[PDB]
């Protein structure tokens, strides 16, 4: 059906949603960048460590109510 | 070691000239490389997370090959996580992945602006730390020897044994980085050798030849 869920920011700042199940996650995370401002290329959706691609859907992942994806920003190195 | 390039350049330079951004290249592992992201190996560019986390991917899959030890690789995001916010933040990681039953584990290390290799080899029972900087991070190793203990417990219940496991990193020892930019690409061909079980030959004079064939092998998805 449906579940609720957090999306922590590094800030600590909490944006919820809900989501059907079955369908690709790439909406939520197009949302999420859309109120930040920032570039979605600039942004890593991973929930529990798994890195959350478009196609990815919260049936495939273990994703139940009230859970949490952790947001982190692109790395760069030289 | 060797292997040549061949009408590979005409293809490398294809996706290195301008296009659109963030259109995508090369999927595997439910992991996209934009063209933002493989621009990262153009010139001296500073390689950015979804080029390292990718490549360490493809070592993962080539892990599963008769002769080669077996490989699991943490994401850049675990160890800046577990050092920052401790074990319990990053104990839910590793759900699906026994740690225990692998052979190496790659753990890509984030330094702000700069990237670095810690290897956790069962079978020396041997934590090392790799840095082309020749930086030391003994601490660095003393948090993943802690974070096997903390795992093997909550995973297993059983108190992690701890005989002969060598806490150290790497000095004059490993090819040193020469310039301010080739970093992630070191941490990278580090690990290339590691996991094949071979001595670590290249040096800085490779880095450059080493930027183009990753591009083809991330396009391609085939290590050579």
């Amino acid at each position: 059906d449906h579940i609720n869920l957090k999306v922590a920011g590094q800030d600590g700042s909490v944006v919820q949603f809900k989501i059907k199940r079955h369908t690709p996650l790439s909406k939520l995370m197009k949302a999420y960048c859309e109120r930040q401002g920032l570039s979605m290329r600039q942004i890593r959706f991973r929930f529990d460590g798994q890195p959350i691609n478009e196609t990815d859907t919260p049936a495939q992942l273990e994703m139940e109510d009230e859970d949490t994806i952790d947001v982190f920003q692109q790395q760069t190195g030289g | 070691a060797p292997e040549i390039t061949e009408e590979m350049e005409k293809e490398i330079k294809n996706v290195f000239r301008n296009g659109n951004q963030d259109e995508v290249l090369s999927e595997a592992f439910r992991l996209t490389i934009t063209r933002k992201d493989i621009q990262t190996l153009n010139h001296l560019n500073w390689l950015n997370d979804e080029i390292i986390n990718f490549y360490m991917n493809m070592l993962m899959e080539r892990s599963k090959e008769k002769g080669l030890p077996s490989v699991h690789a943490f994401n850049t995001f675990f160890f800046t996580k577990l050092k920052t916010a401790g074990y319990q933040a990053v104990k839910r990681w590793t759900k699906k992945v026994d740690v225990f039953s692998v052979d190496i584990l790659l753990v890509p290390i984030h330094l702000g602006v700069h990237w670095c290799l810690a290897v956790v080899d069962f079978r020396k029972k041997n934590i090392t730390y790799y840095d082309s900087m020749g930086g030391i991070n003994n601490e660095a190793c003393r948090i993943l020897l802690q974070y096997l203990k903390q795992e093997s417990i909550d995973k297993k219940r059983k108190e992690f044994d701890t005989n002969g496991w060598q806490l150290f990193s790497k000095k004059s020892q490993i090819p040193q980085q020469m310039n301010g930019s080739d970093c992630g690409m070191f941490a990278c061909k580090y690990a290339d050798c590691i996991t094949k079980d071979r001595p670590i030959n290249f040096t800085q004079q490779h880095m450059p030849y080493f930027r183009k064939r990753m591009v083809w092998e991330i396009l391609h998805r085939k290590l050579l």
